[PDB]
């Protein structure tokens, strides 16, 4: 019933407002409360979380946008976006790269999924100087946290019918930090005979999902391996944008957009395409016990899309946000 | 794993026992031939130990004791170090057998006279979280990184050791050693983990000290303190300079335990290869050593008939050793420990 | 008139098409030297980490040098062959350009992109350290001397190719500190070199926008690891590692040219590899030492039978072998 | 006539300092001081002490109270070595009667980098620095030290079987100025070996070169063999040629203006600073002159202690100062 809808910055908050008309338009009975902002603009929440988590502890499900990072410009011990998650023991992030009806990029018909770690590895800010322009930085990745993001990559594999996963990986230059990763995942791996599995050479991975990303499924890896990945295969869609995300802490559930932003438009224009985080909100009331609602407005939204008539500058097309959301409206009216 | 329950057949247990390199052996059959006429129900598992093999073999000598949940041993030649990599034998032993907490005993002797008097102090340390960092890597050329560890977990487990010692044999102050004004986080955390115990024997006061002002502390009023603990860095210090206030090496018994097994070791680790054989070596320290093993095997009537000996014959001049400034040899000390020691309770 | 260049031709396919590029060669007429040398890896005063020494004073006098593909190691022990030529001849900068093939069917077109990878201290130095049970922990460093170094190189690069713009890939809003004194580097050699365009991107968005449309980068650069992914990552849009070339930097004028696709024995030895990749990196060669002339022939007659599309290897689907391969570009060379 | 910066300080240290310039006034020491404070600012140091000393070049320093004054002085001119020469004390009766030893204790690197990170939720790691540098400096001022002082021996205390990257580096670079400066007579000596050795007859021990943590605790230590801090002299040296002569004892706040103090570790920081620049005959009335005042044990102040007060300690030594 109560929600909490954290915009970020970015155009999150013009795509909250689009989300908020859209509900509205679609009688979805959430009452969302959205206070304010989480750093960035606004600074350390600070405790955010204290904030943050209150609002989560009743809650238990959210959905915002992207924090964007803000490049180490203030004190910035550790980076902020990691340790709400790291408050909220969001350990998990899954994105659907579906390819689209309408969109029609270099490549179509996939319908793969990213599992990412967000706790361990070398997302924790942790650096010091040794000498006299010398610094040294510290990749974290232990056994407690590899398992559990190991088991989210199978469990994920049996729900939803899914066919093999494949275990990203650089263990070969990190004997101690990959190896370690890569076992844990070898280990949960002979529990689940009815899956079969694979381990891959992170750019022997990248370089075969520009080649040929048909051939695998479920892809698990740590924390800067994800973000990596991430970008890469909304990108290949078309935007980061239109590809959801989701991210799952303790008996939390977190949906936001897939990539950070569109970062070369980088517009508060409203030229954004909100595509994404609806997606991503649908898949959230799909969560919520409302199906109905989640598949009413995924349906709208793709044969939206795949009609080709509106669209913005991602997309082919020219259109504003607050014009796409009204068609997205105007398809959800009528049905 | 395949582990049986360690047994006491009809009276006798028995005890694993490592003679060792050099001064070992010929100590340890004095403590045989101590125990034999104090008729002492300890038969002994000899286990020939290091230097003549240390590759797999030592290994089917874990076993004996990893068998006897007690033993006794003395020192093993330190590895040349040409395979440089860890292989500590008597560390390896301790690892393999997970011995965190490890302990002396400085006590003063009526017999020894020191720079300072009326001493009785307990040490208390860890071994694989206690600091004592190995890695220690080269970014680049010049620059070298040491690596200090502080686990929460085995400062608990250590500090608990330190307070569940203190209630069992009637001490009163428990005093931590650490340098949280230099290292806030990782000597802070071990306090903090030390004031959590703390508070659950609050009959024990409590009181922490800087490493610095505790050193100084020590060759001034050493009759202050009752027990001590720091982790395994700073005990090389404390340790030491402990022995040396009440005497030196061979007068400190020692003591490593784990969570069931229970190893006893001298004060000082002394190869002795220079005094080998020569009838020499100082045995209070490798006797002292069986008086607690004795204790820890719950057989204090017989430890307590050594002990009260062994300070015994110390007391006369002429039984000291060379390394506290003596003129006597081992034999007529051994010997007249043996005088020392009455028929209590034989024939 | 004439230069040294050490060769090795390696394992499997190499030496078949390590003597198809000796071909080319003298059929374009370059003035070229075959110093043939073979690198597996010695054992030392008491491990296994040095090299052949002939191939040594070789490269140390020839400055310029072609490897092709190599094999795994013999005991797992055994370290990585390229690492030690990282170590033995300080190989700073690794360099490997991606340009689209007129005559290849790959969904991405108009694509002319270079990446400057930085190839000694980082991610891929050994160090790491196990801190407790199940807490392994890696080390990442980065120096202000190879910083400025491989910046100062990238930047001359661009000056020597005519080349436009550069973007400085990092994620130093996360790893502040150690990205950050790298980027403020590349910063500070852009201070002094205002000829050429410089801009910053994220890592995570280069990746996304670089899948969408390629062609809006010219020359890229990044640290270590960053580079062996992102160069595999822009491989892939070259045609991958087999058809893509590359280069190593080494000090005192030393450099070096390879190809990093794999050594084929499955099909080694029967006359159906493809040299192109390779001889690219030979190409590298020539324009890094002065033989445009010569350089731009090979890449057009290169070009020219892939265009054709009438000779190509299995590995491009045709039904060619390596010799019909060499053959047409060689009595291509010679039509000029 | 030489100009040096002094400070007051807390506690008895303003009164105890002027007991200095009083008896530096009878002793006739060539020294016109030069009074700043350096309480702590904005972080920096007050700036007209900041000026004061990069002219003078030399300070005698007292008792600080509660990041650390220390540490900012110590970075402010790269303090490179705390020196601590201890010396028995006739008459001051400690059970270790044949003491001479003058701890060298490097100042820049080590674990007091301060440097510590969080691993998991439980695990803290503290991080000990050692380079090149700092070690082969603290080596040629220690040659530098002893060939200054008539000292007959150099021993370099470490762990180097141990930390075999670590401190094995700090002993390679001891040896290779020993080569180049067979001067004085150089050996090693493991911490434990030396812990021992110190408590059983210091004697054998001359002077001492080690690590920063090494020597922090055994700096207090070999002190606590002749009395204290109270009696306990100490100089620390920077780069381009500064130097501060600090006492170390704590501000004694319940005594302050009560004239209750025992100065002579100041005074034997300044004698020790006099020493530095020269001053070996002015410093060699001025020392055997507080020697022979408590060796006669008539004018000792609580803390030894007799029955007098710190005035009465001061104005004896002006008595015997005032004589050769």
């Amino acid at each position: 019933f109560p929600v909490t809808m954290l915009p970020g910055d970015g155009v999150g908050p013009e795509l909250m407002h689009a989300v908020k008309e859209v509900f509205k338009a679609a009688a979805v009975p959430v009452e969302f409360q959205e206070h304010h902002l989480s750093e960035v603009q606004n600074m350390a929440s600070e405790e955010k979380l204290e904030q943050v988590l209150s609002s989560m502890k009743e809650n238990k499900v959210a959905i915002i946008g992207k924090i964007h990072t803000p490049m180490e410009y203030k004190g910035e011990l550790a980076s902020y976006d990691m340790r709400l998650r790291r408050k909220l023991d969001l350990f998990a992030n899954v994105v659907h790269v579906k390819s689209l009806p309408g969109y029609m990029t270099r490549h179509n018909n996939l319908d793969l999924v990213i599992i990412r770690e967000q706790t361990e590895g070398e997302y924790s800010s942790l650096e010091h100087e040794s000498a006299r322009g010398v610094i040294e930085c510290l990749k974290i990745v232990t056994r407690a946290k590899s398992q559990r993001i190991a088991k989210f990559a199978f469990d994920y594999a049996t729900k939803k019918g899914r066919g093999k996963v494949t275990a990203v990986h650089k263990a070969n230059i990190m004997k101690l930090g990959d190896g370690l990763f890569l076992q844990c995942c070898e280990e949960v791996a002979e529990l689940y005979p009815k899956i079969k599995f694979e381990t891959m050479i992170i750019d022997n991975c990248c370089m075969q999902l520009v080649q040929n990303p048909y051939q695998f499924d479920v892809l698990v890896m740590p924390n800067l391996y994800g973000n990596i990945i991430d970008n890469l295969a909304a990108g290949l869609v078309g935007g980061a944008g239109v590809v959801p995300g989701e991210s799952y802490s303790a008996e939390y559930a977190v949906f936001e957009t897939g990539a950070r932003h569109p970062f070369a438009q980088a517009v508060g224009r409203n030229i954004a395409n909100p595509t994404a985080m609806l997606l991503s909100a649908s898949n959230m009331l799909r969560h919520l016990n409302l199906e109905y609602h989640s598949s009413m407005i995924a349906d709208a939204v793709k044969k939206v899309i795949k009609v080709g008539k509106v669209r913005t500058s991602d997309m082919g097309g020219y259109a504003t946000c607050h014009d796409f959301t009204e068609e997205i409206c105007r398809r959800v009216k009528d049905l | 794993q395949t582990i049986p329950p360690s047994a006491k057949y009809g009276g006798r247990h028995t005890v694993t026992m490592i003679p060792g390199d050099g001064i070992g052996p010929e100590l340890m059959l004095h403590v045989k031939s101590v125990f034999r006429h104090a008729c002492v129900p300890v038969d002994f598992e000899e286990v020939h130990v290091s230097s003549n093999a240390d590759e797999e073999d030592i290994r089917n000598a874990i076993m004996a004791i990893r068998r006897n949940r007690v033993a006794l041993k003395g020192n093993i030649e330190t590895n040349h170090n040409l395979p440089p990599s860890h292989k500590s034998r008597n560390n390896i032993l301790r690892t393999s057998l997970d011995l965190y907490a490890n302990v002396i005993h400085c006590k003063s002797l009526p017999g020894v006279v020191t720079r300072h008097k009326d001493i009785d102090i307990l040490i208390v340390r860890e071994n694989t979280e206690g600091e004592y960092s190995s890695l220690e890597h080269e970014s680049v050329a010049g620059v070298v990184e040491s690596l200090k560890i502080i686990t929460k977990a085995k400062s608990l487990r250590i500090a608990e050791y330190a307070f569940k010692l203190a209630q069992e044999s009637g001490r009163k102050k428990v005093t931590a050693v650490h340098k949280a004004n230099i290292m806030k986080l990782g000597d802070g955390l071990f306090l903090q983990c030390c004031r959590e115990v703390a508070a659950r024997y609050p009959q024990i006061t409590f009181e922490n000290m800087i490493v610095d002002n505790t050193t100084m502390q020590l060759v001034s009023r050493p009759q202050q303190f009752d027990v001590m603990v720091m982790p395994n860095l700073y005990g090389n210090i404390v340790n030491n300079v402990c022995a040396g206030l009440v005497g030196g090496p061979g007068l400190v018994a020692g003591a490593n335990y784990g969570h069931v097994y229970a190893v006893f070791e001298t004060a000082t680790r002394n190869t002795g290869k220079s005094i080998a054989n020569k009838n020499i070596a100082n045995p209070t320290a490798t006797l002292l050593a069986s008086c607690m093993m004795l204790d820890h095997l719950k057989l204090h009537s017989y430890a307590t008939s050594i002990r009260k000996a062994v300070l015994a014959s110390m007391d006369n001049e002429n039984m000291h050793t060379p390394d506290i400034g003596g003129q006597g040899t081992t034999s007529e000390a051994i010997q007249d420990v043996i005088r020392h020691i009455r028929v209590i309770n034989r024939a | 008139g004439v230069q040294t260049v050490t060769l090795i031709p390696g394992d499997g396919i190499g030496p078949e098409i390590s003597a198809a590029v000796m071909k080319i060669f003298d059929a374009a007429k370059a003035p070229i030297q075959w110093e043939e040398r073979n690198v597996t890896a010695i054992q030392g005063p008491g491990g296994k980490w040095m090299i052949p020494s002939e191939a040594k004073e070789s490269m140390d006098k020839n400055k310029m040098g072609l490897k092709g593909p190599l094999k795994t190691p013999i005991a797992a022990g055994h370290p990585s062959m390229n690492l030690l030529l990282r170590k033995t001849f300080d190989l700073y900068a690794n360099v490997r350009p991606c340009v689209s093939i007129e005559g290849y069917k790959t969904p991405y077109t108009d694509v002319n992109i270079v990446t400057i990878r930085e190839n000694t201290e980082g991610e891929y130095s050994g160090i790491e350290h196990v801190i407790v049970d199940g807490v392994v922990a890696s080390i990442k460093l980065i120096t202000e001397g190879a910083s400025k170094r491989i910046a100062e190189f990238a930047f001359e690069y661009a000056r020597n190719n005519h080349r436009s713009n550069v973007t400085a890939v990092h994620k130093a809003n996360i790893m502040r500190m150690s990205d950050g004194l790298f980027l403020q580097k590349c910063r500070e050699v852009a201070e002094s070199c205002k000829d050429i365009k410089f801009n910053e991107m994220y890592l995570d968005t280069v990746c996304l926008n670089m899948v969408q449309d390629p062609s809006q980068f010219d020359v890229l650069v990044m640290p270590n690891l960053y580079g062996d992914i992102l160069s595999d990552l822009c491989a892939g849009l070259i045609g991958g590692l087999g058809v893509t070339p590359s280069g190593n930097i080494g000090a005192n004028g030393v450099a070096i040219f390879e190809s990093v696709h794999g050594t084929a024995p499955d099909i080694a030895g029967k006359d159906m590899a493809n040299p192109t990749a390779l001889l690219l990196s030979a190409v590298m060669m020539l324009r890094h030492m002065g033989l445009f002339d010569h350089a731009a022939r090979i890449e057009a007659a290169c070009f020219a039978t892939i265009k054709d599309g009438k000779s190509l290897t299995k590995d491009l689907g045709g039904n060619a072998k390596c010799s019909d391969f060499t053959e047409e570009i060689c009595r291509r060379v010679k039509d000029l």
